[PDB]
RNA sequence: AAAAACUCCAGUUGACACAAAAUAGACUACGAAAGUGGCUUUAACAUAUCUGAACACACAAUAGCUAAGACCCAAACUGGGAUUAGAUACCCCACUAUGCUUAGCCCUAAACCUCAACAGUUCAACAAAACUGCUCGCCAGAACACUACGAGCCACAGCUUAAAACUCA
């Protein structure tokens, strides 16, 4: 309310591009983390129930990330097998 | 960069109390969830909009609504043509990311272990 | 202890300004204080629109203090900047430097727990 | 004998990390670095993931934004206009 | 008569210290038609995949000079008890000879 | 686990409630 | 070399449109909703042009909530702005919805030009507290 | 040691004569914290 | 009940106070200070009053001085807050331990 | 999806709360636990051998009662509108008790991390590896039984303690 208009979450659309400055406020609000929260807070959600998701979350954060890692990890091995017997 | 997890989870050593409580005991396993669709498709909504327009100015008439239907026909068919582009294409493989048979192929080739 | 107070006054003229700031600084002989110095922020256009006793205001004076005084100063001269009205703020806190700072001998490498489940085929 | 190893220090250690401002200090009224480390458009305070800096600065910085917001020296929904052409440190991808 | 722990000492390793950013010579024994491992020093080879500039320079008993980072790939992930590896080692070429 | 044991307890206390209001 | 931050009223704004600066700008404003959006044109000093929304244009409540009743009512209030004589304008959007996304689409095919997009979305920060979650 | 600084500071300290000159010269000067620091973690102005 | 004015416990030792000014004999004085520094010089002014051997905490008198000022002190918290449970229960077990140490003291 | 409801309705702009305090929080800190994560101030967070009262004392989540008040929002109950053969509910709209500040009472929870404190070491299955020395407390088939009787409590449809008879393998 007090603070002023036009600044933030904005994007400023170039050469008539909404579709892209939509996309980019989209990816710039999901970083950023709020349509989730939005969403969320759409109806109330009960602290204990919060709490467990917010667990899964983590867990899941953890897991996907060592995920990624041995992918990164060893994608370089998977080449053509050079000793075939 | 990862999170640690010292004392996150209920242990005999661990004095105060627990942070996380995973359903599932976090072991990584040698499997990958392979991946998933999206949403259902939907195309030709500027299409339809412009030919209920015409539509409704024009009182169905054929000729004037050429280049609405047109459009509409010829998105359509763009639409038909790139369902079945990105059927081929993620049939023979998706460009960028790794695919879940060679993941599972790598990660039975070089599986983790709990135990010892 | 030290206490800092951060002040905020409305944008008006150098006299009625430095009048201000004098009856403040008697205030604070009044209580009791002791004024190590008075550090300037100037005038300036307020981020977020306020509210003062009876108006609004977008622009403010930022002016700051550090002194010396007992407890119920502190309390004496909140109590004096909320029925000020010329004062649009006024705000008294701790020193930071006065804290020592803890000596930092950098991040040390975290590595990664083990022995959560036991050994087990499964 | 003289060719044995012995118990001794490591000096391959390469020296503690430090974050930028591990060693500097950070107060509420430098409006400059405390929206240094803030989201421009949302306003919200970045992740330590995002940051990359030790939690006790962390922390410090975190308390010292919320004080400048609750304060007046700093807003909350938008960062101020004539800090945002300052040096980036907190690494961003959606651009 | 000579110790082991003086041939140690005295090793061409202990001298070398970490493998982190540091020149060395190496050749190659095996050779795929797209990429080329070359035997450096140590126990693992480091493999490396062609340069398309001077690609035709590399064959059986080429001398290419390069840095390395280690001499062994490894990692320890969440329910890795042992820590997993490559058999391999990242190393980085920049010249040959 | 099994949840027959809270179960019983949970209607025998239900009952008794009911008696208690009734009487 | 493209600034995507927006202008600022102390100098310096080298971009204007139709011969004008950002600020005087006619603005246009969404409030979209699961069930129903409505849209609003307004000057740039808070003197309204032109109104309309799903149910002024005569849709249903399964129709209201949906993305053609959106795009029909921003060529619409385009039309309407076209009229007056508003060739640019300055998106502002408030909440989630079907039509959030076609209704400026809409008003780009009625005529008008896009300039900028807020996300003026209402946030609690712990304020109230809102429904119960519904069991279906 | 640490007296010395804090006993030679009292003539620093202002005064109710002192008052009417230190205000005004606080109120004529000007005084900014602000400093921003790069990558590496080199204070900039 | 030490006075105000008081100066703090470090500067003791020092004979810097007869040069130093009255303005930092009342910044050095403990009504500037929180109560801790009057915690510490009612600790000091018990010892000088009982022990035979000063600056000796291990004592098991010197540790019942200084819980019998904390627990005075708990005792001005609590009645400033007549509803700190948690002081309360502070102020329990101290004076429990203080008991206890008094008993075997005795003994 | 629809119905019902309001049009003193709906949208922008300007002012306003005793209501709860995104992001940080991917942080693991404090408190004995219950709990504490908007800002400032105050006071302050025990015991430098360990254990230990269900004959005591002090707290004890939410809910509830007593007498004042506070009114954005939510919500039992309740009313109404949908659906169902039926719906005393799940779907929707309105609202009270209540959630809040005071002075008290009630003293219970899956109060569980169901893994006791202290000082230490390296296999029934599942779960969170196997254990050592000492200490307090608890347990001895299911159900009858968070029950009856008795005793205490500001409690009176209650709480704490806690059986017995009969039946069965
Ligand atoms: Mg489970
Ligand atoms: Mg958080
Ligand atoms: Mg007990
Ligand atoms: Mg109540
Ligand atoms: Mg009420
Ligand atoms: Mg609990
Ligand atoms: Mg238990
Ligand atoms: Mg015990
Ligand atoms: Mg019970
Ligand atoms: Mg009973
Ligand atoms: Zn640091």
């Amino acid at each position: 309310a007090k603070h002023l208009k036009f600044i933030a979450r904005t994007v400023m659309v170039q050469e008539g591009n909404v579709e892209s400055a939509y996309r980019t406020l989209n990816r710039i609000l999901t970083m950023d983390g709020l349509i989730e929260d939005i969403k969320h807070r759409r109806y109330y959600e009960k602290p204990c129930r919060r709490r467990q998701r917010e667990s899964y979350e983590r867990c899941r954060r953890i897991y996907n990330m060592e995920m990624a890692r041995k992918i990164n990890f060893l994608m370089r091995k998977n080449r053509a097998d050079p000793w075939q017997g | 960069a990862t999170p640690s997890l010292r004392g996150r989870l209920a242990r005999f050593g661990n004095p105060r109390k627990p942070v996380l409580k995973p359903n599932k005991p976090l072991i990584l396993a040698n499997r990958v969830g392979e991946r998933r669709r999206e949403k259902g498709e939907a195309t030709c909504i500027t299409e339809m909009s412009v030919m209920m327009a015409c539509w409704k100015q024009n009182e169905f008439r054929d000729d004037a609504c050429r280049k609405e239907i047109q459009g509409f026909l010829d998105c359509a068919a763009r639409a038909q043509e790139a369902r079945k582009m990105r059927s081929i294409q993620e049939t023979l493989g998706e460009s960028g990311s790794l695919l879940p048979n060679k993941l599972n192929k790598l990660l039975q080739r070089f599986p983790n272990k709990p135990y010892l | 202890p030290r206490y800092e107070l951060a002040l905020i006054l409305k944008a008006m003229q150098r006299p009625e300004t430095a009048a201000t700031l004098k009856r403040t600084i008697e205030a604070l002989m009044d209580r009791g204080a002791i004024v190590r110095d008075l550090e300037n922020l100037g005038e300036r256009a307020l981020p977020y629109r306020i509210s003062a006793h009876s108006q609004q205001h977008n622009r403010g004076g930022y002016f700051l203090v550090d002194f010396y005084a007992p407890t119920a100063a502190v309390e004496s001269m909140v109590e004096h900047l909320s029925r000020d009205i010329d004062v649009i703020r006024g705000n008294i806190v701790k020193h930071p430097l006065t804290q020592e700072l803890k000596e930092c001998e950098g991040i040390v490498p975290v590595p990664l727990a083990e022995k959560l489940y036991s050994t087990k085929k499964r | 004998n003289e060719d044995l190893p012995i118990s001794m220090e490591n000096p391959y250690k390469e020296p503690l990390k430090k974050c930028i401002l591990c060693g500097k200090h950070v107060d509420y009224k430098n409006v400059q670095l405390l929206s240094q480390f803030v989201s421009p458009f949302t306003g919200c305070i970045y992740g330590r993931h995002i940051t990359g800096l030790c939690g006790k600065k962390q922390k410090e910085i975190t308390k010292a934004i919320k004080r400048a917001q609750i304060m007046g020296f700093m807003p909350v929904t938008y960062k101020d206009p004539a800090y945002l052409k300052d040096p980036k440190v907190c690494n961003i991808r959606y651009r | 008569v000579e110790s082991f722990a003086s041939m140690l000492r005295h090793s061409p390793l202990t001298q070398m210290g970490p493998a982190k950013d540091k020149l060395v010579i190496g050749r190659i024994f095996h050779i795929v038609e797209n990429d080329l491992y070359i035997d450096f020093g140590g126990k693992f080879h480091c493999v490396c995949r062609r340069p398309e500039v001077d690609g035709e320079k590399y064959q059986k008993g080429t001398r290419v000079r390069l840095r390395l980072l280690d001499l062994e790939l490894t990692s320890r992930f969440l329910g890795a008890t042992t820590d997993t590896t490559v058999l391999e080692a990242n190393a980085v070429l920049l010249g040959i000879q | 686990k099994n949840v027959l044991k809270i179960r019983r307890r949970k209607m025998n206390h239900h009952k008794y409630r009911k008696l208690v209001k009734k009487t | 070399k493209f600034s995507i931050y927006p202008p600022i009223p102390g100098e310096e704004s080298s971009l204007r449109w139709a011969g004008k600066k950002f600020e005087e700008i006619p603005i246009a404003h969404i409030k979209a909703s699961h069930n129903n959006t409505q849209i609003q044109v307004v000057s740039a000093s808070n003197e309204p042009l032109a109104f309309a929304s799903c149910g002024t244009e005569g849709f249903r409540n399964a129709k209201k909530g949906t993305g053609i009743a959106a795009q029909t009512a921003g060529i619409a209030a385009a039309a309407r702005a076209k009229q007056k004589g508003v060739i640019h304008i300055r998106v502002v959007v408030k909440g989630l919805g079907p039509g959030r996304l076609s209704a400026m689409h809409g008003l780009i095919m009625g005529g008008l030009e896009v300039i900028s997009i807020t996300d003026n979305t209402p946030i609690p920060h712990n304020g109230c507290r809102p429904r119960k979650a519904r069991k279906l | 040691r640490e007296v010395l600084q804090l006993q030679e500071e009292v003539k620093n300290f202002i005064t109710r004569e002192n008052l009417e000159a230190r205000v005004e010269a606080a109120l004529d000067s000007r005084k900014n914290y602000n400093w921003a620091i790069t990558r590496e973690g080199l204070v900039v102005r | 009940d030490p006075p105000p004015s008081t100066l703090l416990k470090d500067y003791q030792n020092v004979p810097g106070i007869e040069k130093v000014d009255d303005v930092v004999k009342r910044l050095l004085s403990l009504e500037m200070a929180n109560k801790k520094e009057m915690l510490k010089i009612k600790q000091e002014q018990f010892m000088k009053k009982i022990v035979a051997n000063p600056e000796d905490t291990r004592s098991l008198e010197a540790r019942i001085i200084a819980l019998s000022v904390k627990i005075r002190s708990y005792e001005e918290h609590l009645e400033k807050h007549r509803k700190d449970k948690a002081h309360k229960r502070y102020l329990l077990m101290s004076i429990d331990q203080r008991k206890k140490m008094l008993k075997n003291l005795r003994n």
